[PDB]
């Protein structure tokens, strides 16, 4: 069990 | 519309919503497929869709 990678280039404030 | 956190999320950028595993979040804008926006602990912010599950 492990948190998913966070994909900040997909953020909607970008 | 509610979701529950699957993992802790430690925010790194302004606008990111902090929560712990198990917390309930009120979804306010899930228009983006990747990052949802909602409220937890008296704040609004965004967080990855895949850090939560819908609940009933």
């Amino acid at each position: 069990i492990q948190p998913p990678p966070v994909n900040r280039n997909l953020k909607p404030d970008r | 519309t509610y979701v529950q956190a699957l993992f802790d999320f430690d925010p790194q950028e302004d606008g990111e919503l902090g929560f712990r595993r198990g917390d309930f979040i009120h979804v306010m804008d899930n228009s983006d497929p990747n990052w949802w926006k909602g409220a937890c602990h008296g704040q609004t912010g965004m967080f990855p869709r895949n850090y939560v599950t819908a609940v009933n």
